RNA sequence: AAACUUUCAACAACGGAUCUCUUGGUUCUGGCAUCGAUGAAGAACGCAGCGAAAUGCGAUAAGUAAUGUGAAUUGCAGAAUUCCGUGAAUCAUCGAAUCUUUGAACG
RNA sequence: UGAGCCCGGGUCGAACGGCCUCUAGUGCAGAUCUUGGUGGUAGUAGCAAAUACUUCAAUGAGAACUUGAAGGACCGAAGUGGGGAAAGGUUCCAUGUGAACAGCGGUUGGACAUGGGUUAGUCGAUCCUAAGCCAUAGGGAAGUUCCGUUUCAAAGGGGCACU
RNA sequence: GGUUUUGCGCGAGUGUUUGGGUGUAAAACCCGCACGCGUAAGGUGAGAGCUUCGGCGCAUCAUCGACC
RNA sequence: UUGACCUCGGAUCAGGUAGGAGGACCCGCUGAACUUAAGCAUAUCAAUAAGCGGAGGAAAAGAAACCAACAGGGAUUGCCCUAGUAACGGCGAGUGAAGCGGCAACAGCUCAAAUUUGAAAGCUGGCUUCGGCCCGCGUUGUAAUUUGGAGAGGAUGCUUUGGGCGAGGCUCCUUCUGAGUUCCCUGGAACGGGACGCCACAGAGGGUGAGAGCCCCGUAUAGUUGGAAGCCAAGCCUGUGUAAAGCUCCUUCGACGAGUCGAGUAGUUUGGGAAUGCUGCUCAAAAUGGGAGGUAAAUUUCUUCUAAAGCUAAAUACCGGCCAGAGACCGAUAGCGCACAAGUAGAGUGAUCGAAAGAUGAAAAGCACUUUGAAAAGAGGGUUAAAUAGCACGUGAAAUUGUUGAAAGGGAAGCGCUUGUGACCAGACUUGCGCCCGGCGGAUCAUCCGGUGUUCUCACCGGUGCACUCCGCCGGGCUCAGGCCAG
């Protein structure tokens, strides 16, 4: 409150009295009379630098940066070590860019949540779903009285085509904990890299995969970035016959003998 | 602030306001748009399905893919290029596609009952007495005064006669 | 989750409304499940509790004690069932308060008003059962 | 430049997404009252005044009385069929007259007019 | 040696820190427009079986009518309700009423 | 090395922590700092004047300061008497209690609790006007309102009559 | 609101977020026209580096330069 | 003499309306100083705070006496840039717009000036049997028509209609709509753990004796009962009067706001002496007129509008009103002064100033009874899972205090390095490996043959293997390595 700590009538007693030069509440029939006010050091006073609503809460990020980060997050989802490094139980599923038939996922059947649960165990996303269920527990701290009671792990992300799959996927899911749903036309880095960590387990549809090249072509003012290296395998680059034939003979070994 | 505290202490019920709006958000009634309107869709999405346009102005911002609702002379005169002092005033003379647009085309071109306008009883006797004395000589009835107290012109009386039935 | 904007998931607003409820709202809150025999008879799961009802306690230290309801103390959200009591120091028998969620109704006090309550709940269960079926 | 009391006059626009939803529901509301009609009136095509913007063109307020007559649209009927009329503007050249007559003709070709009651 | 003064431990005091809680506050957003001479906002005095305050009400006074729900209120006492009923309730809703002295205050 | 981290033992009863990033009302011996609590001083300084108290008995758990009686003193009608005005508001009376107040005590009190108590044609108010004050007629002032008190105000009483 | 340095994206361009279009609805995704800031020729002493070991020579300094 | 009209009065006449509150936002009036210019006086603060009047859900503004100089725009309002630009200030401190452009939202109208003059056609009352009866207002002007990018009047030929019911519909409150209290153990109590299920367009939230999707309220989606008020509306009845209306043409007309513009002066204000606006005083206009601009271009040539009357939704504001939903906010010295019978208790003559104070337990089950004491209370006994939870109540720190235990002390204590004494402790160790003899229990011994995989030559599985080979266990012996202090 802008008036917090300022709704009092206080004046300094003076500079000759053997008391601190702090404004004191006038009066004479109360505990409050003669007590210090108007200070960050004082009880029922005004804290230093009162918080104001013009505090720049939102951050402006370039659209090219966002599309770079979203493209980097999609590439890490195709990497099976990065999925295990995040905490996803990816061991019983094949083809870690998971693609499911759109015909098996469109219609009123998958609109029921029992068939959505049956589909997840059939393709191999089962143990990730039970991982989220068994991880729900109460949150440490003051967030419980501020609306954030529990917290749990994240699960698989279902990516579909709204035109071809038919938008009834969201109702079939959305009660299985951890499982999120996202259209291919609007991909979210907050879902793709939860907590800033790359490699989320994503379940695609056949329609979403075919449409993924079209939605990155339609981004205006953006092309897929070119890497500053061509081959990231440093083992093949160092131990190639081109480098090694040029190399000068070693001066020493990994560990050297103590001379004196 | 003090009034808000007074409600918390009081044993008087909190009068909850129902969320009423001044303007409705969906079409109503028994017509083609209200039966074909989708509440969960948007204005541009519904007008795409209907086949009509929603905004006649400039396209401000980018739209979804395929929304279809946001829109010799001897005398050197530009108007003769576009040609196809009195015009009709109350209507306009006019000359693979969605079903709602086809239904709207049939409703516009459905034939209309005429609801013809007749003449009053006293007007019929005034025209009858005019023919009974003068036959069909409209110039004489215009010059008459006892049977034409308002100096109606012979062109105007002839028009009223043709509406009446007697020439 | 919640969808409608009129609903609230606020913890303090939910707790304020529960502990400051009128006795009419407190009657709906103090509802108890029907027994298995009564459930297959009326197609009704739960009903608000009543002074003449017969209940069986299935939770607490007085488990499996069967008796007739004697009081519905809506101020402290408890019911009093006969013979489920404790003794004070003075040898005076005082009743123990049991929440209706810890009991199961095994017999109903039936009047014309209850019969409409069983009828109205039963009508909606077979409405959606037919809706889910055909 | 803080010599005045700027702290008591400072506006933060946290209702930016809220007012966007309010404006979109106001557009939806007038699409419900006028269900087959567009939510906007047809507007003429005019040239910007100054020498900096002579080459560019924009939408004006309303159609002139002369270009409304040459297209075959009566005066008292044009507001009833969704055409804005400006009695202040003047044609002043045949180029401004011909572009607006063609624009009114294209609106006539795409128009469906319902037969009164 | 005791006592006294000082140090440490244990237990007991003084005091209310820490931890956990919160029908409170603070800030943001959304829907709507509604005080009064038909007597407002505010001030006073009364009203409960047993009440001082807070709350509600006005000599019809912790309230009457009407509508809905459908069997309570509860700290104690006493009636209840015949329970197959114009129907309990410190219930909810609310379109009818009652409405002391003042206060723009108007013999 | 250190700021600190971890474990054992006792108490307690409902939520909490490691790791990588994000965020801030984020780290105290001082400010004659703020609020709250607690010491030594210290069982210390001190508990005045109005001359003055004593004996027996009763009550009570308990009597210098509660009562009865008897001695010794005092106010001395310009009272330490008997009544009012102003002001206070139940302090008045009875019964019961002795937690706190009455610089000691208390069975006592203007303390606390429960009950009770104020009876008018003749007593005062109520009626009248005094110094003075406010409306009303008018006139100022942007206005909240100011001047104005009989002022260039149609300002109010009473009667008579064959209708 | 200025300014210096480090990281990032795009680079003669750059800036989606005034607004509009979707949305699982204060998020995320997409974008029309404008607009802000910027943009519309060498030698010698050398000189990093390359070399077929004859010479090629970045940036930049001393100087000589060429132009607005 | 009587009767009109004009002006002015009376009535507790008939019927009405105003005052006060609220004032967050809005429209006006009035109007500072501190500060900065390291002092201060122009300036700035600031056309702000305080003071006064007046409205609404918005208010205000608003359909050009506008912007412009263009190939033109076209009422008002608000956002973005315009732009710290123009412009004005010792050309200091500094102050500081607007046009264009991109968006949000767009809606236009009402009078006075004209005679209905072949017909005051208009309206307030109040008496009604509700249909129409009178009393009046008003000709010093009430209806119809017209309101200058217009219009009138004639002629002319096409084109347009008005009322009353009203099914039904849309909003908004309302009833009803899923699945475990399954079996073990810990526990005072499962809402904990283990196993077995089930529902899910519902795994938001809350309560229930501990962390509950399936115990309960609710939660999701579509329906389904009953009701309120606005608005729309398929249709169904009627209409009517030579009634109204739009355009066209023209040998006919075409009225547009004065103590107001303007000049002079004073004060104030603005970026704005062509005075930027406003107000007072003095003088006081016009009709091919007046206003504001452009222009050296040869004379005020050209451009664009009509002031002194009036109304009007939206986009805009909002510390208040009736609610609703949220938060990387605070968590009882914090967050509003107020989580509590808080603007309370208390203080001041008064204007005003203005606190402190949350938590037993799941449930009061808040000590029956006995005993000591005048009583307060204490001790037994009892309630509870817990009296190490006694309404001086969750947990219960430090300062400071008491008791018990150990110790020290010839005019300070406290501190650093190093032994000693006394008290109390953490580790470490408890045996492991290998080999050789025996004795048991078993054939996952080597090889080969079939399938499978893989790193393509390595393995697994099944058989063959039948017992000088392989693996466990026990009983002896030997080696090596094992803790602390030392020679």
């Amino acid at each position: 409150s802008e008036k917090a700590g300022h709704q009092t009538s206080a004046e300094s007693w003076g500079t000759g009295r053997a008391v601190a030069r702090i404004p004191r509440v006038s009066g004479g029939g109360t505990h409050r009379a003669g007590q210090g006010a108007f200070g960050n050091m004082c009880r029922s006073g005004r804290m230093f630098a009162p918080t104001k609503i013009w505090r720049k809460w939102h951050v402006k990020i370039n659209q090219g940066q966002k599309r770079f980060a979203t493209a980097s997050a999609l590439a890490a989802s195709a990497v099976a070590p990065l999925l295990m490094a995040r905490g996803h139980q990816v061991s019983t599923v094949p083809e870690v860019p998971l693609v499911v038939d759109s015909a098996a996922v469109a219609g009123d059947a998958v609109a029921k949540t029992a068939a959505a649960y049956k589909l997840l165990k059939a393709i191999g996303a089962g143990p990730d779903v039970e991982k989220v269920k068994k991880s729900k527990k109460l949150r440490a701290g003051k967030g419980k009285m501020r609306g954030r009671r529990h917290r749990q792990r994240r699960g698989p992300l279902i990516v579909y085509s709204p035109e071809h799959d038919g938008k009834e996927l969201v109702k079939g899911f959305r009660n299985i904990p951890g499982v999120e749903t996202c259209p291919v036309d609007a991909l979210n880095l907050l879902q793709l890299a939860p907590g800033g960590h790359l490699g989320r387990f994503i379940v695609w549809t056949s329609a979403a995969i075919k449409q993924l090249d079209a939605v990155y072509e339609s981004k205006k003012g953006f092309f897929l970035p070119a890497n500053i290296v061509s081959q990231a395998d440093l083992s093949r680059l160092i131990n190639s016959t081109e480098i090694q034939s040029v190399l000068r003979a070693p001066k020493g070994e990994a560990r050297t003998k103590r001379a004196c | 602030r003090e009034l808000q505290k007074r409600k918390r202490r009081s044993s008087r019920p909190t009068i909850r306001m129902p969320n009423r709006r001044k303007k409705a958000l969906n079409p109503a009634g028994n017509n083609i748009i209200a039966k074909s309107w989708n509440k969960k869709e948007t204005l541009s999405q519904n007008y795409t399905r209907f086949g009509l346009v929603a905004k006649l102005g400039k396209a401000t911002g980018g739209t979804a893919p395929g929304n279809k609702a946001l829109l010799s002379e001897s005398d050197a005169v530009p108007q003769q290029q576009q040609q196809e002092n009195h015009i009709r005033q109350h209507d306009l003379e006019l000359e693979s596609k969605p079903e709602v647009l086809r239904a709207l085309e049939r409703e516009a071109t459905r034939p209309v009952e005429k609801t013809v306008r007749h003449q009053s009883e006293r007007e019929r006797e005034w025209l009858q007495r005019l023919v009974d004395k003068h036959g069909d000589d409209v110039a004489a009835m215009a010059r008459d005064r006892k049977l034409n107290p308002y100096q109606q012109t012979a062109s105007d009386i002839k028009r009223r006669l043709k509406k009446a039935g007697l020439l | 989750m919640k969808v409608r904007p009129t609903v609230s998931s606020s913890r303090r607003k939910a707790r304020k409304a529960h502990f400051s409820a009128p006795s009419s709202v407190r009657r709906v809150i103090m509802s108890a499940p029907l027994s298995k025999e009564l459930r297959e008879k009326y197609n009704v799961r739960s009903i608000p509790i009543r002074k003449g009802d017969e209940v069986q306690i299935v939770r607490g230290a007085h488990k499996d004690k069967e008796g007739k309801v004697t009081s519905v103390y809506r101020l402290k959200y408890v019911i009093h069932v006969e013979r489920v009591t404790r003794e004070k120091a003075t040898g005076q028998t005082v009743p123990i308060g049991i929440h209706p969620s810890n009991v199961v109704i095994t017999k109903l006090h039936l009047d014309k008003d209850r019969e409409n309550i069983l009828a109205r709940i039963k009508a909606g269960r077979e409405q959606v059962a037919k809706a889910k079926g055909k | 430049h803080f010599r005045k009391h700027w702290q008591r006059r400072v506006r933060c626009h946290f209702d930016q997404p809220g007012k966007k939803v309010t404006r979109r529901l106001a557009r939806r509301a007038k699409a419900a009252a006028l269900a087959p009609r567009p939510v906007d009136k047809l507007r003429p095509i005019v040239r910007c005044p100054t020498v900096k913007y002579n080459r560019r063109t924009r939408l004006g307020r309303g159609f002139t009385l002369e270009e409304l007559k040459a297209a075959g649209i009566p005066r008292l009927l044009a507001p009833t069929i969704g055409i804005a009329v400006d009695h202040r503007r003047k044609n002043l050249s045949e180029e401004s007259l011909a572009a607006n007559v063609q624009r009114l003709k294209d609106y006539k070709a795409r128009l469906i007019l319902f037969p009164r009651k």
